[PDB]
C-alpha cells in the first residue's frame, strides 16, 4: 500500500523512522511551569532600554501570533496518512503545540501584553502575516492529496522551520550577549528544538511522498512553493522593522536576521530536492552561526 | 457558531 | 446567582485562546504532564528471569493473557481523545484531546514493547481466534459506534460509555492481576511499573471524561432522559458479563494464588457504580460490605509501583 492508504495492524510500522522524531520530543519534553520569570521581569524593568523592551515585547507578540492559537495541522495528519505511526507522530506534535500555546500565553500574562495581543491585528505588517499564513494553511483539510502536499511543504519549510526563528534569535541574543532574560531564553530554546523536530518530521514525510508519488512534485507545485516562500520572506523582513520600531539594538542586527532566514529556507529546500532561492554566502549566514550553540546552551 | 469572549 | 438568559454551549466554537471557558481542563492535563513516562525508561531483564524460573504455567498464562487483553485495547489507533475538539471546539478541549491522545500513543508503544519482550507477537496477531475476545470486540464496537456522530445526544452516549467502561473499567482487572504478582510475590516489578503508570493515566482519562459529561449535564439537562439512562445501564450490564468471561480465559490454565476471579468481578462492578454516582446515574450492582475491600489494596499498590 501507499502512505495515503489505511493500515489496520499496529505493527510492524511501514514508516519506522517516525519513532526517531517522537523519541526526540519525548527526550526533550518540558512544560512552562518548570520556569519562573521573576528575575527576567526585574531585568526587563531595570536594565533594558525602550528599544530593547520593544524588541522583546514585539518578538513575543509575533511568536504568540503563531503559538497562542489552536494549531490543528499535526493532530490532523492521520486523516491524510492513516497509519498507526502517523497518528503517533501527529498526536505527539499536537500535544507539543499545546505545551507551546500554554507557555506563550503565560509569557503574555506575566509581562502584561494581553491587551496588545488582542489588538495585534491593528498592526499592518501582522495583517500581511495573517494572509500568508492563511494562504499556507488553506488546503490543510483538502481531500486532494496534491493540494494538501503543497500545504504540507509550506507548513514544514516556512511555518515550522522559519516563521518564528527570527524572534527566537532576537530573544536568545539578550541572554548570549548581555546575560539577561535567561528564563525566557529557556522557553525559547526548548521551543526552537521542538519546532526543528517538527520541521524535520515534515521534511521526512515530504520525501516519503516524493519516493512514492514523484509525479506530485511537478513544475507547477515547485513554482508555487518558491513564489510563496519569496512573498513570505519579504513579509518576515518587514516584521523585523516593527519589532525594532523603537530603534536598532546592540545584541542583534536586522540584516543578519534576514540572511539567517534566507539561509534556513534554502537548506530546507535542498532537503526536499527543490532549487535554492537565495544562495546566501558563507560570511553572511555565519553571522548567526551562534544560534545553534545558544539553543544547546540554554537547553539546560 | 464561531465567536469571541475576552 | 444571576443565570444568563443565553450563552454559547460546549458545542460552539470559541476562537480566542484565553481565558478558558472550562479552566478545570488544566487539572487533567497537568496530572498527565506530572505523571509523564515512556517504556524506554524500563528494562525487563529481571522480569523475564522471574517469568522463566519462578512462575508456574498457570501464572505465566495469567500474565500472558492479561497482557494480551490489555494490548487488545492499547495496541491500536485510539482516535477518540484526538477527535473530541471536533465536537467541543474550544482551545482547552484541543489541549485535553491532544494531551490524552499523545498519552495513548505512549501506551500503545509500551504494550507493543511488552509483547515483543515476552514473545507474544504471534499470539497477539491471532487473538481473534479466542471467542471471548471476539465478544469483547463486539461490546467495544457498540461503545465506539457513535464516536464520530454529528448527533450530539448519541455522541454524549458514546462518551459516557467510553469513560465509564473503556477508560475506567475494561483494563483494570488485568492491571490488578499483573500488580498482584509484585504485591504478593515480589516478581515482575518492571512490568508492574508500566501497569501502575498506565492505571494512573487511565484514571485521569476517565475523570476527564466524567468532567465533560457533567458539563453537558449542566448545559443540556434534557439529554439525561429515561431511555438514555436505561440504554447506558443495559450496555454496562452486558459489558461486565463479557469482562467476567475474560477472567475465565485469562485463568484458563487454572486459578492462581495472588488473586481470585470473584474479587476481581466485584472490583469491576464496584468501580462502575462509583463512576455512575459521579455522573448522577443510579447504581447498578450495589456491591457489599465487605466484598470490594478484597482489592482495596489496588490503589496503594498503584501508588507504590509508580516510584
Ligand atoms: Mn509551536
Ligand atoms: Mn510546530
Ligand atoms: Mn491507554
Ligand atoms: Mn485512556
Amino acid at each position: 500500500m501507499s502512505i495515503f492508504d489505511k493500515r489496520v495492524n499496529y505493527k510492524p510500522f511501514e514508516y519506522p523512522e517516525v519513532l526517531q522524531f517522537t523519541e526526540a520530543i519525548n527526550k526533550a519534553y518540558w512544560v512552562h511551569t518548570e520556569v519562573d520569570f521573576t528575575a527576567d521581569t526585574q531585568d526587563f524593568h531595570a536594565h533594558l532600554s525602550l528599544a530593547e523592551k520593544t524588541a522583546v515585547k514585539n518578538s513575543l507578540l509575533a511568536i504568540a501570533q503563531i503559538e497562542v492559537a489552536v494549531k490543528s495541522f499535526w493532530g490532523n495528519i492521520y486523516e491524510h496518512f492513516p497509519k498507526p505511526e502517523f497518528n503517533g507522530l501527529g498526536s505527539t506534535f499536537a500535544e507539543c503545540e499545546f505545551r507551546h500555546s500554554e507557555a506563550y500565553s503565560r509569557l503574555l500574562e506575566v509581562l502584561g501584553y494581553n491587551d496588545e495581543f488582542e489588538k495585534l491585528l491593528d498592526v499592518p505588517v501582522i495583517r500581511r502575516r495573517v494572509d500568508y499564513l492563511s494562504n499556507v494553511l488553506k488546503d490543510t483539510k483538502s481531500q486532494d492529496n496534491r493540494k494538501y502536499m503543497v500545504s504540507l511543504i509550506l507548513f514544514s519549510i516556512l511555518i515550522e522551520n522559519v516563521s518564528l526563528f527570527s524572534q527566537f534569535a532576537i530573544l536568545l541574543s539578550f541572554t548570549r550577549f548581555k546575560g539577561y532574560m535567561k528564563n525566557v531564553s529557556n522557553i525559547i530554546a526548548w521551543t526552537s528544538i521542538d519546532e526543528q523536530i517538527h520541521a524535520n518530521g515534515g521534511i521526512y514525510i515530504i520525501n516519503k511522498i516524493r519516493e512514492e508519488f514523484p509525479d506530485y512534485f511537478d513544475e507547477e507545485t515547485l513554482a508555487l512553493v518558491r513564489e510563496t516562500v519569496k512573498d513570505s520572506i519579504a513579509v518576515e523582513s518587514d516584521i523585523l522593522d516593527w519589532i525594532f520600531e523603537e530603534g536598532e539594538i546592540e545584541s542583534i542586527k536586522k540584516g543578519d536576521l534576514v540572511n539567517f532566514m534566507k539561509f534556513r529556507i534554502d537548506e530546507s529546500l535542498k532537503q526536499i530536492n527543490i532549487p535554492v532561492i537565495f544562495d546566501v554566502k558563507v560570511e553572511d549566514y555565519k553571522a548567526l552561526a551562534w544560534f545553534e550553540e545558544e539553543v544547546f546552551a540554554n537547553s539546560l | 457558531v464561531e465567536y469571541t469572549k475576552h
